[PDB]
C-alpha cells in the first residue's frame, strides 16, 4: 500500500493538500529563509556595532543601540573581509564575528538561497496544479534585483562592505553612495527601470480602473460591489468589450488591447523587462560601467565650458562623493 | 517625546482598532 | 567553532541530499496531466 | 572625403542587399 | 546622541553628512541669485576625496 | 523604552501577518 | 603584384555580393534552382577560384 | 597568538574541508539519504 | 592598421561588424513581407 | 617556528595560515644569555607578538583588576620588522632603542558587559634600561585617530564644523569636549622586556615582554583605560 | 515557411515551427555558426584595421586581439606588439569560413530535406531517440576534447601562449610539464567561489591552465565515446525530460553558468586575461595605485613603514586579518590580488619591507602608475574614471566591457532556461496550453488549500 | 508605486499562466473571443496557486 519510508516522505513533501506547499525547492527554501529571518531579526533588535568600513569606525544598527525602525539596519560586513565569505565558524569568538558583519553575510547568502528557491517553488506549485510555469519568470525579476544589489555589486566591487544595508536608511545611504560613485539617474537601464515602475503602476491603475468601470451590475447600493462576484462563478464579472471601447474612444480606437489574454501579458511582461533592466544597470555598474558622463560637454565657440543640468547634478554627485566614507580614503582616485 | 509619543502611538493603535472590532464582532455575530 | 561547522556540514548535507534525491525519485510523473 | 564616401557605398549596398532580395523573390515568382 | 557621543553613528548620520555636502557643493551653480562664491576652504569634504 | 514600542509594533504586525495567513475566512467554491 | 591582388579581392567582393544578392533568390524561386544550376556552380567556383588565387597572391604582394 | 581560530579561509580548501571528519559526514550524510532512497525505490 | 596590399578595403571593413545586426531585421522584414502569416 | 623555515615557506603557503602575524621563535640556541659578545649592535627584525590582552577594571565593589577581554579585530595585532640598536656591557647592563618600523598596531577589544576598548598596541620610540633578564623602558603612544579624522556629525581638529552643525541653537558652553575642541595630544606607556633564549652564531635574540599602555581617549573625550599586553618578542643583532 | 493555422504557432515564435523539422533545424544552425564566424572575422578585421600600434591594447576598445595575443601570436615581451598580420589572418579565415558557413545553412533552411530522418539515417533524429541523442552529444563532446587539445598543442609544440608570470613582465613561453596532478586540478573545480578562493578564476599559472586543458580534453573525447557507445541509464530516463526544448533548457543553463563564469574570469583573471592586454584588473588598479603612492612618498622621504592614517590603521601599510603586510586604505579589500609586478615585492609575511624600501624596479613603477591610470572605470560613453570626472579622455577598459556583457548575457540565458525548462515540463505532462476546463485538477483536490 | 508595479507583474502572470485551454494552439493569444461569456483563467487554480 505504498509503505515505504522515502515514498511516504516524497508524497508528504509533494503533497498539494498541505496548507503552504512545501516541495523539493521548499525543503531548501524553508530552512534557509528560517535561518536568515532567525539572524535579522535578532540581530536588527540587538547586534552590537559593526565596522563596517574596515576602518575601526562601527555602526549601531540596532534598537538596543540607539536605532528607530527607519535608521536600525543590519550593517554590511567589513571591508577588511572584502569578499572572503566569513561565517561564524571562521572567528574565533562570537564578539569578533558581530563586531566584523557576520550576520550580513549569513542574511544575505542564505536570503540568496531562499529567493532562489522560492522561484522554484513556485514552478514547482505551478507544476503540480496543472498550470502554466512562467510566474517564476516574473518573479525572477525581483529576484536579480535583490541579488544584484545584495551579491553582484559586492563582488563587482570587492567587498560585502558595498552590499545594501539590510535596512531603511541604510538604502538610502546605498542609494546615494550609489549615485555619488556611478551616476545611476543618467543610466540607461535604470531609467528604462524608473520607466517600469511608474508604467506598472499606470498600468495596474489603468486597468483596475477599466475592469471596476465596466464591472457588471449584480449588487444593490447598499451592498459592496465586490459581493457582485463570486468565488468560482463561471460567466465573466464584468463587460471587457465596454472597456476597451471606453479606452479606444479615450485615446486611439487602434493600438488596444481587445485580447484580453495579450493585455494580461503586457500587464505581465513591461514591469519585468524593465526590472530586468535596472537589475542588469546595477550588475554593470558593480563593474563600473556608469551612467551617462555629460560634464563639460557644452563648450562655447572659444571653448568655455557651458554648464548643464548634467553639470550642475555633477555638482550634487560631488557633494556626495566628497563626503562619503569621510575618514577612509587615502589617496584621490577612488578607485576600490 | 517619550511619554506624550507613547500615548499618541497607544490610541493611535487602540481607537482604530476598537471600531474594526467592533465592526468585524457585529458581522461575524451576523455570520 | 569546529563542532558548530560539523553540525551545520550535516544539516546541509541533509537538505542537499533530500533536493537532490527528491527531484531524482520521478519527479516528472508527479503531475495531474493527462499523457 | 574618399574614405567616408566608399563606407557610405559600402553601407547602402549591405543594407539594400537583404531587402532586394525579399523584394526580388516576392515578384519573381514566391516560396518566401 | 550624536553630539554628546562621537563614537555613535549610524545610516541616518551618514546620509545628514551626505546631504550637507550635496547642498554645499550644489547651492553656488543651482543657485544664480543667492550670488554664492564659497571659497573651497568652507566646502565640507572627506579625507583625501 | 522607545525600542519596547518598535519590538512590540514590529511583532504585533507579525502576529496580524500570522493569524492572517492561518486563520484567514476560506475562500467558498460555491 | 600588388594591383593584380587588389583587383582579384575587388572581384572576389563583387563575386561575394552577386552570391548573396542570387543564392537565396535562386533557391528560394520557382523551379530556380533546378534551372540555374550551372550559374551558381560558376559563381560558387569562381569565388573559390578567387579567394585561393588571393591567397596565394599575398605571399608576392 | 591570543586566542584560537580555525585559520581555514582561504587557502583553496575542497569543499572548506579542514578536518577529514567534515569529509566524511558529508559522505555518510548523502550516502544515507541514498541508501534510503535506493533501498526504497520500486516502491512507486 | 590593414597591410597595405589590403589598405584601400579599410572602408568596407570598417562596415561589416553591423551586418550581423542587420539579418534579425532582414528577418522582420521577410515576415512583414509575408504578412506575419 | 624558526625565522629560517619562515622565510623557506612562500606567500601562497603562508597566506590564511595566521603564521604572518607569528613571531620567529628561537628553537635552536641557549639560555644562557649572558653569553652574549657584548657590544654595539644594530637591532634588526623587531617583531612583537601578544598572547593576552587585559583591561584595568573598577567593580562596584571597589575591586580594581586587569579582566580577560575578548579580541574583536582578527590577527592585525602583530609588530613585526623594527629597526634600531642595543648596546650591551661586560656587566649584564643593556640600552634598547627601537628607530622605525610596524610599531603600531590598532586593535579593538571588547570587556565583558559588551564595551569596546580600541587602543594602539605600539612600541614606538621605545627607551629601554636595565639587565639582560629585565630591562624596563618607556614608549610613545600616539593618537588613536589622526587629527583629520572626523566624527559621524562631522567634526574634527584638522577638518570639520567644528560645532553640532544640526543643531542651529544648540552648540556651545556644554558639549565643549565633544566640539570646542578635538583634542590629539599624545601619550606615554612602559614596558618591561625580558630576554629568555639566545644563538650567538646567528645573534637572534628572543623574550617575554610585558607592557601597560593607555587605550583611546576619543579626541578629548571619555577617559582612556589601561591596557596590558603580555606577549612574546624577537629579533637579530647586528 | 509556414503559418500559424498549420503550425499553432505565431510569428513572434516561428522558430518553435521547426522544432519537428530536422533538415530546417540544421539549416538554422548552420547558417548561425556562419553568424558567430563571420561576427569574429569582422570584428577581428575592424580591430586590426582600427589598431594603432604604440598605444596598448586596451586603451584601443579591443577584446578580440588580446584573445590571440593571449594565444601569443603577433607579441613579444612585454605584451609589446611585433606584427598584426596574425591578426589579419584570424580575421579573414573567420571571415572566409563563414560565407561556407552561411552557404550550408541557406541551403538546408530553404532547399534542403525539411525531414533528415526518411533519406538520411545517419542524421535524422526524433527527440524521444535518447540514444541517437547522446550519439550526437557523444560526437560533439570529441569535437570538444579535441578543440581543448587544440589548444593544449598550441601551448606545448606550436609557439606557446603569452605568460603574464614571466620573468621581467610576461613573454611568450613553450609550457613544458603542465600540472597534470588530479588533486591540483580538482582543486580548482571543489574551491569555494569566494574572496582568496575565487572557484577556477584564481587560477594562475599557465601549467595549472593547460594541464586542466589536458584533463578537459581527454575527459571529453572518453566521455563522447562513452555516450556513442551507451544509452541513458533508467535512473536518468525517469530524471530528465526527452524533448527538444527540455534539451536545450539544459544547455541554457549550462551556458547561464559558464557566461557568469567568464564574466568573472574577465573581472578577476589577469593569467588567462593577462594585463598588458586587458588592461588591468579592479584589484590590480586600486593596488596599483597604492603601490605608486608609496613609492612617490618613499621618493620624497617619508617612511611608509610608520606613517598612519587619519584612523590610525596605517596610510601605505596596514594587515589582513590573516596578518599578512598588505596595502593600506579601501585597497584592503583587494589584498589577496596577485599580479605580475607585485609578486617580486612580497615574502612569506606579504609586503616585505625592505624589498619595498630598496628592489622596485623601473617596469613595476612603469606599471603600477600605467594601471593607475587606467583603471576599469569609465561610462557607458566611454568617459573614463570615476561618475564625477568630466569628458576629458575616452577609455572604458575591455574587462569592464567583458563583465557587463558576459553577466548580461548569462542572466538573459538563465531566465531563458527557466522559460524553456518550464515549458518542456508543460508540455511533456501536457498542460502547456491552459487549464482543460473540464477536467480541472484543482476541482478535484480537498478545499482550504 | 512599487506595489502597483508588483500588482501588474504578478497579475499578469497570474492570468496569464492560470488561462484555460479554449482551444487547440501552442498561440493561446488566439483562444479569446471578446464577445465570450466565460473566464478565460481559472480563479480557483490562481487562488490555489498564490
Ligand atoms: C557556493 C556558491 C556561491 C556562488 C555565488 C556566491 C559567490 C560568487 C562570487 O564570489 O564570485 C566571484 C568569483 C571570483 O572570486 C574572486 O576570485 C579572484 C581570483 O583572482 C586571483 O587569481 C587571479 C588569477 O590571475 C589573479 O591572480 C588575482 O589577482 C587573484 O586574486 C580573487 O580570489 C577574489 O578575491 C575573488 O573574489 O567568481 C567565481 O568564482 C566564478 C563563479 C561565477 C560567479 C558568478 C556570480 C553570479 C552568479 C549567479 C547570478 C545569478 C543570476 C540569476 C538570479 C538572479
Ligand atoms: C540558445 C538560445 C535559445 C534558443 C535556441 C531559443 C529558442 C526558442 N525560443 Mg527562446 N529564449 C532564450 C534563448 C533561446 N531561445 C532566452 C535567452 C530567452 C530570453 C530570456 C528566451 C525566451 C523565450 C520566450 C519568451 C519564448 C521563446 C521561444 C522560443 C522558440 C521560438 C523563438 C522564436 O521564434 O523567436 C523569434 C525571435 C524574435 C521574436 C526576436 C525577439 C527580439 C529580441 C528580444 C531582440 C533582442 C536583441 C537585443 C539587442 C539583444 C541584447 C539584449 C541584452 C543582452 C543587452 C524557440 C524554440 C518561444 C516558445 O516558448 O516557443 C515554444 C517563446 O515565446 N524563448
Ligand atoms: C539567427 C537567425 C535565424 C535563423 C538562422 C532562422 C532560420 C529559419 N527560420 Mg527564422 N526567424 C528569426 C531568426 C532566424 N531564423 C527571427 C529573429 C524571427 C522573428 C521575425 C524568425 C521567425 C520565423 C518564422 C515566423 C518562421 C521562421 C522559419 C525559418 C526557417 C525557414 C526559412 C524560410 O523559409 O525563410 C524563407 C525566407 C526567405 C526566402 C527570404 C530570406 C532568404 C535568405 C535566408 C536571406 C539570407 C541572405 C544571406 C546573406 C545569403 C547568404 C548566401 C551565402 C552564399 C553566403 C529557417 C531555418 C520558418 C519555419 O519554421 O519554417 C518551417 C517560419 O515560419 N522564422
Ligand atoms: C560580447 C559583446 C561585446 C563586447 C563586450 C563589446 C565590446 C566593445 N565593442 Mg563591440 N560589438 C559587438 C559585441 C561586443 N562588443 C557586436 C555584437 C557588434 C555588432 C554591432 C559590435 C561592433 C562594434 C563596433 C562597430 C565597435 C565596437 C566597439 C566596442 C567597444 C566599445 C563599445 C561601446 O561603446 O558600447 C557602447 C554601448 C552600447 C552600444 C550599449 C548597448 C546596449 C544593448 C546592446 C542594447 C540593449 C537593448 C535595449 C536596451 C532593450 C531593447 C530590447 C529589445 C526590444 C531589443 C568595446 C571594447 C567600438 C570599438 O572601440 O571598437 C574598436 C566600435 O566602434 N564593437
Ligand atoms: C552577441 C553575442 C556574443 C558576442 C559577440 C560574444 C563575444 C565574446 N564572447 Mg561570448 N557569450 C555569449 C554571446 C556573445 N559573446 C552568450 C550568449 C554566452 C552565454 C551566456 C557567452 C559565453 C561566453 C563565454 C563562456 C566566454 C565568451 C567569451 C567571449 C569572447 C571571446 C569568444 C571566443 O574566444 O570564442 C571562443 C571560440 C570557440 C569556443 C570556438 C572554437 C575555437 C577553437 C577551439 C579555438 C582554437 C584556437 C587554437 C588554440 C589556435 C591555434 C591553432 C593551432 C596552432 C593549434 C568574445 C568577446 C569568452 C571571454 O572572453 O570571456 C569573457 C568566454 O570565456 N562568451
Ligand atoms: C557537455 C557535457 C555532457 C553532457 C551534457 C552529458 C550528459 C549526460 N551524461 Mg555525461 N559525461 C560527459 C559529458 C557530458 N555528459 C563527459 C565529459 C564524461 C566523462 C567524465 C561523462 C560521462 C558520463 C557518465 C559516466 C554517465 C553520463 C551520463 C549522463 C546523463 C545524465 C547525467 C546526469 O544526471 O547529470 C547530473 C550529473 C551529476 C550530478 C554529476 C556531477 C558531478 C559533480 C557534482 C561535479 C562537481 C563539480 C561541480 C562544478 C560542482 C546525460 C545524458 C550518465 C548516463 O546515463 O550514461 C549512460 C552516466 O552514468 N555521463
Ligand atoms: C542561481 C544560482 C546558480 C548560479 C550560479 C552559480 C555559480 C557558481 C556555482 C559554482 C560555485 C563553486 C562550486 C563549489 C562550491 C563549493 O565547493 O563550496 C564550498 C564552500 C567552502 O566552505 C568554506 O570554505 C572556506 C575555505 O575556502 C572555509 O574552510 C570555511 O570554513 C568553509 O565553510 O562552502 C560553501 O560555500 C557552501 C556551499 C553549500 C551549497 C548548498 C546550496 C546548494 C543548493 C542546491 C544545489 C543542488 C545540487
Ligand atoms: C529582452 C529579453 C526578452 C525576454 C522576454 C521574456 C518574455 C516573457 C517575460 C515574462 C512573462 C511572465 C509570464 C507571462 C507569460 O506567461 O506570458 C504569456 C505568453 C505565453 O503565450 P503562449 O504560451 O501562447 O506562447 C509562448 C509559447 O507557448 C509559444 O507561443 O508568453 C509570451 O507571449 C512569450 C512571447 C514573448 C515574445 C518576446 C517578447
Ligand atoms: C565529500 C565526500 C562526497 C564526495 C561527493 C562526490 C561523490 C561521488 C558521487 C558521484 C555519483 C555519480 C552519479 C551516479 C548516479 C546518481 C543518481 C542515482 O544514484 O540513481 C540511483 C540509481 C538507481 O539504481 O542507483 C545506481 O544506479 C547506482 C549509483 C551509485 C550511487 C553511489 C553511491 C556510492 C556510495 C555511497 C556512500 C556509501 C553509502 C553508505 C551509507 C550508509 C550509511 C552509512
Ligand atoms: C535562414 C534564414 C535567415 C538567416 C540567414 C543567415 C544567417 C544567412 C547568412 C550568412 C552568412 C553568415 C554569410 C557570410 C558571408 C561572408 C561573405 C559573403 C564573405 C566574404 C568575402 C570577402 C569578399 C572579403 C574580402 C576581404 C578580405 C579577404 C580581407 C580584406 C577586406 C575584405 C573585406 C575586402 C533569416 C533570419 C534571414 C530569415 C529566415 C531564414
Ligand atoms: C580547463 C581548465 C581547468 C580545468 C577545469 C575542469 C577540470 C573543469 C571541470 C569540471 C567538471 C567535472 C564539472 C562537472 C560538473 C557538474 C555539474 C555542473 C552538474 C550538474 C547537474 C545537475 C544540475 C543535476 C540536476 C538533477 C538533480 C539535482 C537530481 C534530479 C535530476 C537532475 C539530473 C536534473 C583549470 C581550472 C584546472 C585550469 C584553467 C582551465
Ligand atoms: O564602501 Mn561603500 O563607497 Ca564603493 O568606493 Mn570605495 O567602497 Mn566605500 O568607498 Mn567609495
Ligand atoms: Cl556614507
Ligand atoms: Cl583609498
Ligand atoms: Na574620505
Amino acid at each position: 500500500e505504498n509503505t515505504s519510508l522515502w515514498a511516504r516522505f516524497c508524497e508528504w513533501i509533494t503533497s498539494t493538500e498541505n496548507r503552504l506547499y512545501i516541495g523539493w525547492f521548499g525543503v531548501i527554501m524553508i530552512p534557509t529563509l528560517l535561518t536568515a529571518i532567525s539572524v535579522y531579526i535578532i540581530a536588527f533588535i540587538a547586534a552590537p556595532p559593526v565596522d563596517i568600513d574596515g576602518i575601526r569606525e562601527p555602526v549601531s544598527g540596532s534598537l538596543l543601540y540607539g536605532n528607530n525602525i527607519i535608521t536600525g539596519a543590519v550593517v554590511p560586513t567589513s571591508n577588511a573581509i572584502g569578499l572572503h565569505f566569513y561565517p561564524i565558524w571562521e572567528a574565533a569568538s562570537l564578539d569578533e564575528w558581530l563586531y566584523n558583519g557576520g550576520p550580513y553575510q549569513l542574511v544575505v547568502c542564505h536570503f540568496f538561497l531562499g529567493v532562489c528557491c522560492y522561484m522554484g517553488r513556485e514552478w514547482e506549485l505551478s507544476y503540480r496544479l496543472g498550470m502554466r510555469p512562467w510566474i517564476a519568470v516574473a518573479y525572477s525579476a525581483p529576484v536579480a534585483a535583490a541579488t544584484a544589489v545584495f551579491i553582484i555589486y559586492p563582488i563587482g566591487q570587492g567587498s560585502f562592505s558595498d552590499g545594501m544595508p539590510l535596512g531603511i536608511s541604510g538604502t538610502f545611504n546605498f542609494m546615494i553612495v550609489f549615485q555619488a560613485e556611478h551616476n545611476i539617474l543618467m543610466h540607461p537601464f535604470h531609467m528604462f527601470g524608473v520607466a517600469g515602475v511608474f508604467g506598472g503602476s499606470l498600468f495596474s491603475a489603468m486597468h483596475g480602473s477599466l475592469v471596476t468601470s465596466s464591472l457588471i451590475r449584480e449588487t444593490t447600493e447598499n451592498e459592496s460591489a465586490n459581493a457582485g462576484y463570486k468565488f468560482g462563478q463561471e460567466e465573466e464579472t464584468y463587460n471587457i468589450v465596454a472597456a476597451h471601447g471606453y479606452f479606444g474612444r479615450l485615446i486611439f480606437q487602434y493600438a488596444s488591447f481587445n485580447n484580453s489574454r495579450s493585455l494580461h501579458f503586457f500587464l505581465a511582461v513591461w514591469p519585468v523587462v524593465c526590472i530586468w533592466l535596472t537589475a542588469l544597470g546595477i550588475s554593470t555598474m558593480a563593474f563600473n560601467l556608469n551612467g551617462f558622463n555629460f560634464n563639460q560637454s557644452v563648450v562655447d565657440s572659444n571653448g568655455r565650458v557651458l554648464n548643464t543640468w548634467a553639470d550642475i547634478i555633477n555638482r550634487a554627485n560631488l557633494g556626495m562623493e566628497v563626503m562619503h566614507e569621510r575618514n577612509a580614503h587615502n589617496f584621490p582616485l577612488d578607485l576600490a | 517625546v517619550n511619554i506624550l509619543g507613547l500615548t499618541a502611538t497607544a490610541l493611535f493603535i487602540i481607537i482604530p482598532t476598537s471600531f474594526l472590532l467592533i465592526l468585524y464582532v457585529k458581522t461575524a455575530a451576523s455570520e | 567553532m569546529l563542532t558548530l561547522k560539523i553540525f551545520v556540514y550535516t544539516v546541509v548535507t541533509f537538505f542537499v541530499g533530500l533536493f537532490i534525491f527528491g527531484f531524482l525519485s520521478n519527479d516528472p510523473s508527479r503531475n495531474p496531466g493527462k499523457g | 572625403s574618399l574614405t567616408l564616401i566608399l563606407q557610405l557605398v559600402a553601407l547602402f549596398a549591405v543594407v539594400a542587399a537583404g531587402p532586394l532580395v525579399v523584394v526580388l523573390l516576392s515578384v519573381r515568382g514566391g516560396n518566401l | 546622541r550624536a553630539a554628546e557621543d562621537p563614537e555613535f553613528e549610524t545610516f541616518y548620520t551618514k546620509n545628514i553628512l551626505l546631504n550637507e555636502g550635496i547642498r554645499a557643493w550644489m547651492a553656488a551653480q543651482d543657485q544664480p541669485h543667492e550670488k554664492l562664491t564659497l571659497p573651497e576652504e568652507v566646502l565640507p569634504r572627506g579625507n583625501a576625496l | 523604552m522607545e525600542a519596547l514600542v518598535y519590538t512590540f509594533l514590529l511583532i504585533g504586525t507579525l502576529g496580524i501577518i500570522f493569524f492572517s495567513i492561518f486563520f484567514r475566512e476560506p475562500p467558498r467554491i460555491a | 603584384m600588388t594591383s593584380i591582388l587588389q583587383i582579384a579581392l575587388l572581384g572576389l567582393v563583387l563575386v561575394s555580393f552577386a552570391l548573396v544578392v542570387g543564392v537565396p533568390v535562386v533557391f528560394a524561386s520557382p523551379n530556380g534552382w533546378t534551372e540555374n544550376k550551372g550559374v551558381v556552380f560558376s559563381g560558387l567556383s569562381v569565388w573559390f577560384l578567387l579567394v585561393f588565387a588571393v591567397g596565394v597572391f599575398n605571399s608576392f604582394a | 597568538l591570543v586566542d584560537d581560530r580555525m585559520n581555514g579561509d582561504g587557502t583553496g580548501l575542497p569543499f572548506g574541508v579542514n578536518d577529514g571528519i567534515l569529509g566524511w559526514v558529508i559522505a555518510g550524510t548523502l550516502g544515507t539519504i541514498w541508501a534510503i532512497y535506493f533501498v526504497s525505490q520500486k516502491d512507486l | 592598421k590593414l597591410p597595405e596590399a589590403y589598405a584601400p578595403f579599410s572602408p568596407i571593413v570598417d562596415v561589416l561588424p553591423i551586418i550581423p545586426v542587420l539579418f534579425i531585421l532582414l528577418a522582420f522584414v521577410w515576415q512583414a513581407s509575408v504578412s506575419f502569416r | 617556528l624558526t625565522y629560517d623555515e619562515l622565510q623557506g615557506l612562500t606567500y601562497l603557503q603562508v597566506k590564511g595560515t595566521g603564521i604572518a602575524n607569528t613571531c620567529p621563535v628561537v628553537e635552536q640556541g641557549t639560555s644562557n644569555v649572558r653569553e652574549l659578545k657584548p657590544g654595539d649592535y644594530k637591532l634588526e627584525k623587531f617583531c612583537m607578538e601578544p598572547t593576552s590582552f587585559t583591561v584595568k577594571e573598577e567593580d562596584a565593589k571597589g575591586r580594581e583588576e586587569f579582566v580577560k577581554t575578548k579580541l574583536l579585530t582578527r590577527l592585525t595585532y602583530g609588530l613585526d620588522g623594527m629597526n634600531g640598536s642595543m648596546k650591551i656591557n661586560n656587566d649584564g647592563s643593556v640600552e634598547f632603542r627601537e628607530d622605525e618600523g610596524l610599531d603600531y598596531a590598532a586593535t579593538t577589544v571588547k570587556l565583558p558587559g559588551g564595551e569596546y576598548v580600541p587602543f594602539l598596541f605600539t612600541i614606538k620610540e621605545f627607551d629601554g634600561k636595565g639587565t639582560l633578564d629585565s630591562f624596563s623602558g618607556d614608549f610613545l603612544v600616539p593618537s588613536y585617530r589622526g587629527s583629520t579624522f572626523l566624527d559621524p556629525k562631522g567634526r574634527g581638529g584638522a577638518t570639520g564644523y567644528d560645532n553640532a552643525i544640526a543643531l542651529p541653537a544648540k552648540a556651545d558652553a556644554d558639549e565643549i569636549q565633544r566640539l570646542n575642541n578635538k583634542s590629539y595630544t599624545p601619550g606615554k606607556g612602559s614596558a618591561v622586556f625580558s630576554v629568555a633564549k639566545v644563538d650567538t652564531e646567528t645573534g637572534e635574540i628572543a623574550g617575554v615582554f610585558e607592557s601597560i599602555q593607555p587605550s583611546d581617549t576619543e579626541m578629548g573625550a571619555h577617559p582612556a583605560k589601561d591596557i596590558k599586553i603580555t606577549g612574546l618578542w624577537y629579533g637579530q643583532l647586528t | 515557411g509556414r503559418d500559424q493555422e498549420t503550425t499553432g504557432f505565431a510569428w513572434w515564435a516561428g522558430n518553435a515551427r521547426l522544432i519537428n523539422l530536422s533538415g530546417k533545424l540544421l539549416g538554422a544552425h548552420v547558417a548561425h555558426a556562419g553568424l558567430i564566424v563571420f561576427w569574429a572575422g569582422a570584428m577581428n578585421l575592424f580591430e586590426v584595421s582600427h589598431f594603432v600600434p604604440e598605444k596598448p591594447m586596451y586603451e584601443q576598445g579591443l577584446i578580440l586581439l588580446p584573445h590571440i595575443a593571449t594565444l601569443g601570436y603577433g607579441v613579444g615581451p612585454g605584451g609589446e606588439v611585433l606584427d598584426t598580420f596574425p591578426y589579419f589572418v584570424s580575421g579573414v579565415l573567420h571571415l572566409i569560413s563563414s560565407a561556407v558557413l552561411g552557404f550550408g545553412g541557406v541551403y538546408h533552411s530553404l532547399i534542403g530535406p525539411e525531414t533528415l530522418e526518411e533519406s538520411y539515417p545517419f542524421f535524422g533524429y526524433v527527440w524521444k531517440d535518447k540514444n541517437k541523442m547522446t550519439n550526437i552529444l557523444g560526437y560533439h563532446l570529441i569535437i570538444l576534447g579535441c578543440g581543448a587539445w587544440l589548444l593544449v598543442l598550441k601551448a606545448l609544440y606550436f609557439g606557446g601562449v603569452y605568460d603574464t608570470w614571466a620573468p621581467g613582465g610576461g613573454d611568450v613561453r613553450i609550457i613544458s610539464n603542465p600540472t597534470t596532478n588530479a588533486a591540483i586540478i580538482f582543486g580548482y573545480i571543489v574551491k569555494s567561489p569566494f574572496g582568496g578562493d575565487g572557484w577556477i578564476v584564481s587560477v594562475d599559472n599557465l601549467e595549472d591552465i593547460i594541464g586542466g586543458h589536458i584533463w578537459i580534453g581527454t575527459l571529453c573525447i572518453l566521455g563522447g565515446i562513452w555516450h556513442i557507445y551507451t544509452t541513458p541509464w533508467p535512473w536518468a530516463r525517469r530524471a530528465f525530460v526527452w524533448s527538444g526544448e527540455a534539451y536545450l533548457s539544459y544547455s541554457l543553463a549550462a551556458v547561464s553558468l559558464m557566461g557568469f563564469t567568464a564574466c568573472c574570469f574577465a573581472w578577476f583573471n589577469n593569467t588567462a586575461y593577462p594585463s598588458e592586454f586587458y588592461g588591468p584588473t579592479g584589484p590590480e588598479a586600486s593596488q596599483a595605485q597604492a603601490f605608486t603612492f608609496l613609492v612617490r612618498d618613499q621618493r620624497l622621504g617619508a617612511n611608509v613603514a610608520s606613517a598612519q592614517g587619519p584612523t590610525g590603521l596605517g596610510k601605505y601599510l596596514m594587515r589582513s586579518p590573516t596578518g599578512e603586510i598588505i596595502f593600506g586604505g579601501e585597497t584592503m579589500r583587494f589584498w589577496d590580488f596577485r599580479g605580475p609586478w607585485v609578486e617580486p615585492l612580497r615574502g612569506p609575511s606579504g609586503l616585505d619591507l625592505v624589498k619595498l624600501k630598496n628592489d622596485i624596479q623601473p617596469w613595476q613603477e612603469r606599471r603600477a602608475a600605467e594601471y593607475m591610470t587606467h583603471a576599469p572605470l569609465g561610462s557607458l560613453n566611454s568617459v573614463g574614471g570615476v561618475a564625477t570626472e568630466i569628458n576629458a579622455v575616452n577609455f572604458v577598459s575591455p574587462r569592464s566591457w567583458l563583465a557587463t556583457s558576459h553577466f548580461c548575457l548569462g542572466f538573459f540565458f538563465f531566465v531563458g532556461h527557466l522559460w524553456h525548462a518550464g515549458r518542456a515540463r508543460a508540455a511533456a505532462a501536457g498542460f502547456e496550453k491552459g487549464i482543460d476546463r473540464v477536467d480541472e485538477p484543482v476541482l478535484s483536490m480537498r478545499p482550504l488549500d | 508605486v512599487l506595489g502597483a508595479a508588483l500588482l501588474c507583474a504578478i497579475h499578469g502572470a497570474t492570468v496569464e499562466n492560470t488561462l484555460f485551454e479554449d482551444g487547440d494552439g501552442a498561440n493561446t493569444f488566439r483562444a479569446f473571443n471578446p464577445t465570450q461569456a466565460e473566464e478565460t483563467y481559472s480563479m480557483v487554480t490562481a487562488n490555489r496557486f498564490w
